[PDB]
């Protein structure tokens, strides 16, 4: 296979979701709106606190690395101003790496991403656009770029690259890059080869992702 | 504070004028009544619980090791922990160091009574539970630590080690214990009200009080550390030279009698 | 290594298989600075508790309408053992297992309900355990809270039994703790309905009856030391 | 602007004196603007190409001071995980280089005592840390704490490390109360950095960083796309959310860049430039302080 | 390791190991504080550098406090080893001086945040006890910069690791430190430090004039 | 205890059935109309027409909470308070502030019981120019079942210092003033903070021994 | 931390529904609901889910210095830390962390406390280096079950796992790649399974208390709503050869031995199920993993 | 018009022509466009049948939002002087509740409620900036409509999206199944909250089950089989 995606598969929480990327298996949970915290009230905005947590040992300091990854790729993503003073807890369970957790978080983070975009639209808050990520990197074999790389793939990078991008008018035209995190070396030519790639490909995601969420939705809502 | 405006003005005049009464009406040189109950764990080296008249409660306990000395600088070792109050608060680990810096080696305590051949020597483990406090436990723990140090019992050796018997542990003599003498400083607070410098205050007083000076007593003389501390942050005043030197004179005057007092039970 | 047990009846301490051990108490120990207090000896478990308030909290969310806040503190001090506790305890989750236990217990036996708005801490400081400590430390609670007048419904009475195969031994020590699986048991009044039943250690379910049974017993035995300790006490505060 | 001094903080500050209580491996203090930035580095001793598993990691605790009595702070915590990142991903140690070896130290009985070189049974490899602490942060502080880093790597010197003959067969007698395994042997290991050799490193895997944003201008608002170089106060800090943060090495490789489009419009063309504003900066400071 | 900071490998273990003085002051040099003070001394021995900052007035609201409060943080140098024990007791000592030198009653609601970092001391040739000089003359230079009330400026010298602080010319003591010093050393230690108060005096008050 | 349904129905006991099984620890004797449990000792424990000696522990926006001693906080509201300046004056809205210059947090009063609710809490009042703040003295404090429990219990002593006893053991000792000194007053000195600079040596000392 | 607010008529309907005899589930006091275990593609990923209660256990190894009171055991580490998915009252890891100290210490009492798990055998070098293991329960959806749905999670956790096949020379240890050489399967001494026996008062405490009736509704393998109204609890923990091998019985209604011995033997047919559940549902997963693994056995006959 | 939307996608009329909006359009603040932000059906009114049209997405929730003129079914979490304090759906924003909130009720005419009385009421004020208030009080109807407080019956947590569907489609035929197999008591909340009560236990008991089953599997054909298997099981 190459990904899969189920909504509403938990039941007691406002919206959730399972996204599966090969070996590498996310399932999410968006809560809230709900009743803020004191110290996580902001005024006009809709909080975030964002929770990573690996399935391996316990969370660490790294997880808040990805904390902060995460929580800006979503603040535009959210619309802010859709909830002013209430709080919004996203909860995100990592249920297998399958690869090296400190060493490479490429395929860990692009799975966070997708399955906090899926909980999202099964909890109704407001989404401006569509944010799908896929993993890219460049092995050191052929000296040259693979997307949607495999665990084995991995382990021979020289270098790993996620693309984010907001996907308005169709789902279809680039609006933003909202990340573009470039780890290992890079030099300009094969930086905006992978932007170039990295649109196609994010663009198929977007397709696939869009089409589950019509069929998984559908039989729910009838008329 | 928890005391009164009114209850402070009463005080501050009572004690600053002449005649320096208080609660108890003291002169000052004078103590209140402290219950002495000692060895009542047989599983430690000694054991000390000491009530005070305020209600306040140390218990004070002595387990040891003995160690090779020539990996160590430290021999004697006390945790302070307080009923109430965690094992990080501000207060708790500056009345950890006082006291350790009290129980200093080579400084007003002995390291070579503590030592039984000159390689190996036992490192005490002094460990301090305070019951309940609501007034300074400073001095009630130094009062605790000389009953306790002179009810200190350690294992007696088997036989004379020397450092070259056999180049191998000490191991004891199986129930013979050998009485351990030692003379640990006593820590006496002395309390600034106006120019009047009076011995021990109590609770009552520490809330009114100028400034305190905390100093030893060590072997027949006075001795570092020597430290000033201020008995609360909201009545607090400075002080002269003059009355740091009458301090001084006075100590070293009342404490020989409470030491000997003290000594036997 | 050592007996445990002989068909003559004897230990290594010497005691017999229904005997209990040394058990001394005597009530208020801080009677200055602390609503009730008691010291409780079994064998060389030395715990000594006090109980401060009912008081009021001046913290509003401790304080509560229905009924009292309880808090229930197991401090375990660095002389417990033989040798110096070179670990943090106050900050485990085996004490903090023992205060979930405790409270959850005591919070049912005692009325909290005749003192809303309050906060009661019970505190509970040992001195030294030589095993049989689960049981001794309900038991010196117990006495505690009779002393500080917090009214209750009964006394409940922990007592450990060890199980050497079929051969079950009232009260422990070290060497019964570590050499066979123990069970410890609480009653509540002279009643046969346990409050509290703890087991961490392979007990079989076919000789579950005869570890509890003997300990039901063995807990009366314990409850009436409690009483006359107790009445010895309330008697001489009464003629004066 | 970067104003560093070096070897004002460090053990090996000076040849005449070597001092015990002192242990700093390489250090620098950076000032910009106000903002300014200490760093230690400093060691300690484990009995243990291209492919990331063979190069190396600090392991650092950044800490920020912004008024906070704590010092366990969400912001300080992420700053030091990242930063241990960068440096995983931007290759500067290989593993190789904190593999050292041990001689011999033997005593005489001749009232002498000969501590043994190899050329520099078991084996051992260092940890490095960073123990960096900031005062008065007035914005993003990131390329502050990975500039100082690398001139402080660059003066890290690492002690000589020695064994006992029968090293294999030393005693241990330090656990007690078991239970069996409570007499064996054990490998000891002290330093003695009466002499240290210097750190092996990777130079043209050395980066030195920079920062940017990317923000709007409209004229109806304070009733296109604008391009900023770094950013120094709070007003910058706040509300510039599109950014990139580029490590640039001055040879046009470039170790990481991470762009958080936080709203804003980016077009590429933004991204082309600061690309060479980065390692002309990384020229800059490079030619500047001779490292 | 843990979870709010990364400690790296935790089977590791450290390495092994093998007027006398002139204090120039400066302030006002960082911003994102109230005040600052830089404090660097040099002597035969020793030379030391101690920053401070001061932080607050800060309001400490939901509850009323009768007056205003003062919170000493030291931090341990860059390349100084010290018990945190001891530097609860320095930090227990200095905030009982500026109890009685601060005035603390022209606000309410108060709590202030010190931070004394003792970044580098370094020898040439307890140890605590030399640096009290240095972080009085440091913190109270702070204090000053901010705008907080003060009695008198604080500052003590140290004759034979025994430290004297005076307010007032050389009149008042506000505190005394004698740790590891000799029997009888205070007409000596009183008479050598009070010079040294007077001295260091000046110099504050003349660092507070280039404002 | 018993199983008549008659009696023990009252406080110290519980019930199943008429079977009660006591729920204190203390003696069985009638008080009122109910052979019952009564504690043998335990919190204070207020009632209708005593008058106790307190202090402020909490100042709100509508009512001072004052320690008694008792199994929570008895309560002191602004219908029920006498106030320096005036008789009642000197304060034209209710503010927290307003409250607190009068009273601090450990200032101690003598204040009477106005009603006992059956909450714990009772509802006090001062409103005598005697009752009100405590001052010129010294604090004492006692077990509330070593004093005789009366309706007051205030009274001058010899020396000519006065002692002011409630039912709670608290125990204010002070120089005999002018509420005391008119049985044998003040207004402007109700809950104003004073200390007479006339306690003079002998009078310390007496209070001292007293 | 936010708690869930239930009506007063809520808590007495399901008082009546109990009393009346029958569950809001449609089951009956004494029936389980089924476990589904899927297990992963990996070893020692559990997927544990009984109806809606969905938990997780993923389990780890690593090389680790024992400790200093006996060095001759390895480590067992059980993180229960919870966070919200299941409500807001669990929320960032402890915050209040009741429940998580008493799921995790049973599961301690459980495994290595009486064993169920060799500890002697992951010692690799006696005081020097050892397996740990370490147990991460974490739950993504609830709806009661909590201690009977983790214990489940971690013993089928523990039992797929297998960990590198390692080979001594002195204290040097060469770790083999689980492609180099098949990983080796972990220790097992029992099978714990615990039931959870989650107990109602038709009437209140002070009569409970010297009655002597038994009327009390015992339930096992509450719901959500149950969870939280329960007066009193009971978990017991068995192994499949008539031992009980913890129990947890602290606060809550008190009971006669009598009816805990009832409980226990209710719960002794119970899992019997759950471990025949579980052994064949094992089997039919590691039929895939043998398919070609049971062409190139040298396990063969002469 | 009846088509599936997602969000980031044009706007499938023209905003030139007038539009009225409703859930689910968002009206950029800057850029004064309006645009979809939820997954679901978009519907759209013709003129002529309307004055205006009225333009909505309908897309499944499972946490509600206070909207006005909403009805809805609450528990009291709080006893406050002047007002209670409800929560409609668990975890969640403050609702307040006047005293008089309730028929026939004054200051001289005050209510006596408790902590964990049920209610149901309209939503008469809705703000996300202020707080959310009802009354059980129709004051448009000027009848409270049987609006007030419930005791008894069981509450069952339902999905948002089929708690409108059933409320505002009276074709829904779970309850036309329901009706033939006893007879009930219906209270239906648009805050994922539905209460239901029979005389006898049996009879409650057995809507809460089949209710809650059909929710889940939320199939058309499925209500029927539900219902009558369920009806005989409490029953059995």
């Amino acid at each position: 296979m190459s990904v899969q995606a189920e909504i509403g598969i938990l039941d007691h929480v406002d919206g959730s979701s399972e996204f599966v990327s090969q070996d590498t298996k996310v399932i999410c949970s968006v809560t809230g709106p709900i009743e803020p915290k004191a110290r996580q009230e902001l005024p006009t905005q809709l909080a975030l606190e964002i929770i990573v947590r690996p399935a391996k040992g316990v969370a660490t300091t790294r997880e808040k690395v990805l904390e902060d990854k995460l929580r800006a790729v979503l603040t535009p993503l959210i619309t802010r101003h859709c909830y002013p003073r209430q709080l919004c807890q996203i909860t995100c369970q990592i249920l297998e790496s399958g690869e090296d957790e400190a060493e490479f978080s490429l395929r860990e983070l692009s799975c966070c991403i997708n399955a906090a975009f899926l909980a999202l639209v099964d909890a109704g808050i407001a989404l401006n656009s569509m944010c799908a990520s896929i993993p890219i990197a460049i092995i050191k074999d052929t000296s040259d770029i693979i997307v949607d790389p495999t665990a084995e793939q991995l382990k021979i990078s020289l270098s790993v690259h996620t693309l984010a991008l907001e996907f308005v008018n169709g789902g279809k035209v680039v609006k933003n890059v909202l990340l573009l995190d470039s780890n290992g070396d890079f030099n300009e030519d094969q930086l905006f080869s992978l932007l170039e790639l990295g649109e196609q490909k994010c663009q198929e995601l977007v397709t696939n992702i869009r089409r589950i969420i019509q069929d998984n939705i559908s039989p729910r809502l009838v008329v | 504070m928890s005391l009164s405006v009114a209850e402070k003005s009463y005080l501050y005049d009572s004690l600053a004028s002449t005649p320096s009464i208080r609660p108890d009406g003291r002169l000052p040189h004078q103590f209140r009544p402290i219950e002495i109950f000692t060895d009542f764990l047989p599983s430690s080296n000694g054991s000390s619980r000491i009530i005070a008249s305020d209600g306040s409660e140390c218990i004070v306990s002595i387990k040891s090791k003995v160690v090779d000395h020539h990996v160590e600088n430290e021999l004697l070792q006390v945790d302070v922990d307080i009923a109430g109050q965690r094992d990080d608060a501000l207060v708790v680990e500056t009345i950890t160091s006082l006291l350790n810096k009290v129980l200093k080696s080579g400084s007003g305590v002995d390291s070579s009574k503590l030592q039984l051949t000159k390689k190996y020597s036992f490192k005490i483990f002094v460990d301090v539970l305070v019951i309940s406090s609501h007034s300074h436990p400073i001095s009630l723990i130094s009062f605790a630590i000389y009953s306790a140090l002179n009810s200190t019992y350690l294992p007696k050796l088997i036989s004379a080690f020397d450092d070259l018997e056999v180049e191998e542990l000490p191991t004891f003599h199986d129930y013979d214990m050998v009485k351990l003498d030692i003379n640990p400083p006593l820590v006496f607070i002395l309390a600034v009200v106006g120019n009047n410098m009076l011995l021990d205050p109590a609770a009552n007083e520490s809330e009114v009080a100028n400034n305190g000076l905390i100093i030893s007593w060590s072997n027949g003389k006075i001795t570092s550390p020597i430290r000033s501390v201020a008995l609360n942050d909201s009545n607090v005043k400075s002080f002269k030279p003059h009355l740091l030197k009458q301090g001084l004179a006075m100590v070293e005057k009342y404490a020989p009698d409470v030491v000997r007092s003290l000594e036997n039970l | 290594r050592l007996e445990i047990y002989s068909p003559e009846g004897l230990r290594l301490d010497g005691r017999r298989w229904n005997e209990l051990r040394r058990f001394e108490s005597s009530i208020n120990t801080h009677p200055h600075a602390a609503d009730g207090s008691s010291y409780m000896e079994q064998g060389n478990n030395k715990i000594i508790t006090l109980v401060k308030g009912p008081k009021e909290p001046r913290l509003k969310s401790q304080m509560d309408t229905s009924k009292a806040l309880l808090n229930v503190s197991v401090n375990i001090t660095k002389f417990s053992k033989f040798e110096r506790s070179k670990s943090s305890h106050k900050n485990e989750r085996r004490v903090l297992e023992i205060q979930t236990s405790l409270v959850r217990m005591f919070e049912k036996n005692v009325m909290l309900n005749i003192y809303p708005r309050t906060v009661i801490d019970i505190e509970i400081h040992v001195l030294e355990q030589d095993g049989g400590i689960m049981g001794s430390l309900i038991n010196g609670i117990t006495l505690a809270l009779i002393d500080a007048g917090i009214s209750m419904f009964d006394y409940i009475s922990g007592i450990s039994v060890g199980l050497y195969d079929t051969t079950p031994l009232l009260d422990t020590n070290s060497l019964e703790e570590n050499a066979m699986s123990t069970v410890t048991l609480g009653v509540v009044g002279k009643s046969e309905k346990l409050s509290l039943l703890l087991v961490e250690d392979k007990i079989p379910l076919d000789r579950l009856e005869n570890v509890l049974a003997i300990g039901i017993a063995g807990a009366h035995r314990v409850r009436d030391l409690m009483d006359e300790e107790l009445r010895k006490h309330a008697q001489k505060r009464v003629s004066n | 602007d970067v104003a560093i001094e070096n070897n004002t903080l460090s053990r090996y500050a000076d040849a005449g004196n070597i001092d015990t209580k002192n242990n700093i491996l390489g250090s620098n203090v950076l000032k910009s603007g106000k903002t300014i930035v200490i760093t230690s580095i400093t060691g300690g001793i484990i009995e243990e190409e291209d492919i990331i598993a063979n190069y190396a990691s600090v392991y650092p605790v950044v800490e920020v001071e912004r008024g906070r009595v704590g010092a366990c702070t969400d912001e300080e915590m992420t700053i030091s995980q990242k930063l241990h990142d960068s440096i995983l991903h931007s290759r500067i140690l290989p593993k190789k280089a904190l593999k050292v070896k041990a001689g011999v130290r033997s005593a005489n009985e001749d009232g002498t005592f000969s501590v043994l070189y190899p050329d520099e049974k078991r084996k051992w490899s260092y940890v490095l840390y960073a123990k960096i602490v900031v005062l008065s942060r007035t914005g993003p502080v990131f390329d502050l704490c990975w500039n100082s880093l690398m001139y402080a790597l660059q003066s890290v010197k690492l002690p000589r490390a020695f064994i006992d003959e029968r090293a294999s067969d030393l005693r241990m007698t330090i656990r007690t109360r078991g239970r069996s395994a409570t007499i064996r042997e054990t490998y000891e290991i002290i330093c003695d950095q009466t002499k240290s050799v210097p750190l092996m490193i990777n130079a043209k895997n050395i980066a030195f960083a920079s920062n940017y944003g990317i923000v709007e201008l409209d004229p109806e608002c304070q009733l296109n796309t604008v391009l900023i170089a770094d950013l120094d106060t709070e007003a910058e800090e706040t509300s510039i959310h599109s950014t990139i943060s580029i490590l640039a090495a001055p040879s046009g490789n470039y170790k990481q860049l991470t762009l958080m489009g936080g709203g804003a419009k980016i077009t590429p063309e933004m991204i082309k430039r600061s690309l060479l504003l980065s390692r002309v900066r990384a020229d800059d400071l490079s030619t500047r302080f001779n490292i | 390791q843990d979870r709010r900071r990364l400690l790296g490998p935790a089977a590791a273990k450290p390495m092994a190991f093998s007027s006398e003085q002139e204090l120039s002051l400066h302030t006002g040099f960082i911003e994102n504080c109230n005040g600052s003070a830089l404090v660097e001394a040099r002597s035969l021995g020793h030379q030391t550098s101690l920053i401070s900052a001061v932080y607050g007035p800060r309001s400490i609201r939901g509850s009323f406090t009768s007056q205003g409060t003062i919170s000493i943080q030291l931090k341990n140098g860059l390349l100084e080893k010290y018990n945190t024990n001891e530097l609860k007791e320095v930090s227990s000592f200095l905030m009982g001086i500026f109890n009685s030198v601060v005035n603390l009653s022209r606000y309410p609601k108060s709590g202030i945040d010190i931070f004394v970092y003792l970044t580098y001391d370094k020898d040439l040739t307890s140890q605590i006890s030399s640096l009290i000089p240095h972080c009085i003359t440091s913190i109270t230079l702070a204090l000053a910069d901010a705008g907080i009330e003060l009695v008198d400026m604080a500052g003590a010298g140290e004759a034979n690791g025994t430290v004297v602080s005076f307010i007032k010319n050389g009149e008042e003591i506000v505190g005394f430190w004698k740790d590891d010093g000799d029997d009888e050393d205070l007409l000596e230690c009183l008479d050598r430090c009070k010079e040294q108060y007077n001295r260091y005096r000046d110099l504050m008050i003349s660092c507070l004039m280039n404002q | 205890v018993t199983d008549d349904p008659i009696w023990m129905r009252g406080h110290g006991t519980y019930f199943l059935d008429n079977m009660t099984y006591s729920s204190v620890a203390g003696t069985v004797s009638r008080v009122n109309r109910l052979l019952s449990v009564i504690p043998l000792k335990g919190r204070y424990a207020p009632e209708t027409g005593d008058h106790v000696v307190g202090r402020i522990a909490e100042v709100g926006n509508k009512r001072w909470k004052v320690d008694i001693g008792g199994k929570q906080h008895a309560v002191l509201m602004l219908g029920s308070v006498n106030l320096p300046g005036g008789i009642l004056r000197r304060k034209s809205e209710s503010d927290e502030l307003q409250m607190r210059s009068f009273l601090k947090e450990g200032d101690l009063l003598n204040a009477e019981v106005q009603s006992l609710f059956q909450d714990g809490s009772a509802s006090l009042h001062t409103r005598s120019l005697k009752y009100g703040k405590l001052r010129n003295g010294m604090f004492c404090q006692v077990p509330s079942s070593l004093i005789v429990r009366a309706k007051n219990h205030t009274h001058n002593l010899p020396g000519n210092i006065t002692v002011v006893l409630g039912v709670n053991g608290y125990i204010w000792l002070r120089k005999t003033s002018q509420m005391d000194l008119a049985r044998d007053e003040s207004s402007w000195q109700i809950y104003s903070d004073e200390n007479d600079p006339s306690i003079s040596n002998n009078i310390r000392q007496a209070i001292c021994r007293y | 931390a936010k708690d869930i607010e239930i009506s007063a008529s809520e808590s007495k309907f399901i008082l009546e529904a109990l009393r009346q005899n029958y569950r809001l589930d449609g089951r009956s006091f004494d029936q389980f609901r089924d476990v589904e275990i899927t297990f992963g593609k990996e070893f020692g990923d559990v997927s544990v889910k009984m109806g809606n209660t969905k938990v997780h256990c993923r389990i780890s190894c690593q090389i680790a210095q024992p400790y200093e009171d006996r060095p001759f055991e390895g480590l067992f580490v059980i993180s229960t830390e919870i966070s919200p998915m299941a409500g807001s009252q669990f929320e960032n890891g402890n915050i209040t962390g009741e429940d998580e100290v008493l799921c995790s210490r049973i599961i301690e009492k459980s495994v290595r406390r009486s064993g169920a798990l060799d500890v002697e055998g992951l010692c690799i070098v006696a005081g020097s280096k050892c397996w740990a293991v370490r147990a991460d329960v974490h739950f993504l959806d609830c709806d009661g079950g909590f201690i009977d749905a983790s214990c489940i999670a971690v013993m089928a956790g523990l039992m797929h796992f297998k960990k590198p096949d390692i080979t001594v020379h002195g204290e040097q240890i060469i770790v083999h790649p689980v492609n180099e050489r098949e990983p080796v399967p972990l220790g097992i001494l029992h099978i714990p399974i615990c039931v959870t026996f989650s107990f109602f008062n038709p009437q209140d405490t002070e009569e409970n208390i010297k009655g002597e009736t038994n009327s009390e509704i015992s339930i096992i393998d509450a719901t959500l709503k149950e969870e939280l109204l329960r007066d009193g609890v009971l978990t017991v923990t068995l192994n499949k050869n008539r031992e009980v091998v913890q129990v947890s019985k602290a606060g809550g209604l008190p009971m006669d031995a009598l009816t805990l011995m009832k409980c226990c033997h209710e719960a002794y047919s119970i899992i019997e199920k759950i471990t025949d559940q579980i052994l064949q549902l094992l089997k039919e997963d590691s039929e895939k993993r043998n398919k070609y693994a049971a062409m190139l056995t040298s396990e063969n006959a002469r | 018009m009846s088509t599936f939307i997602f969000p980031g996608d044009s706007f499938p009329v023209d905003p030139t022509t007038p539009v009225k909006l409703g859930p689910g359009i968002y009206c950029d603040p800057n850029t004064q466009e309006i645009r979809p932000v939820n997954t679901g059906v978009l519907h759209v009114s013709a003129k002529g049948k309307s004055g205006v049209q009225t333009a909505y997405i309908d897309y499944s929730s499972k946490r509600y939002i206070p909207s006005v003129n909403d009805f809805v079914i609450g528990v009291i979490i709080g006893t406050f002087s002047d007002s209670y304090k409800v929560s409609l759906q668990n975890f969640s924003s403050s609702v307040s509740l006047s005293y008089m909130a309730f028929p026939n009720a004054s200051k001289k005419n005050r209510p006596t409620l408790q902590v964990g009385d049920l209610v149901y009421a309209r939503v008469c004020t809705a703000e996300k900036e202020l707080e959310a208030e009802i009354e059980c009080f129709d004051s448009t109807t000027g009848r409270d409509a049987g609006f007030g407080i419930l005791e008894d019956g069981m509450i069952i947590d339902v999905n948002l999206n089929f708690a409108r569907q059933l409320l505002f489609n009276n074709d829904f035929p779970l309850l036309k199944v329901l009706a033939a197999h006893t007879k009930f008591e219906v209270a239906i909340g648009l805050n994922g909250k539905i209460w239901v009560k029979c005389e006898e236990l049996s009879n409650t008991l057995a809507c809460y089950r089949t209710i809650m089953e059909c929710c889940q599997k939320n199939d058309t054909a499925a209500f029927k089989d539900i219902a009558k298997r369920q009806f005989k099981e409490i029953l059995t």
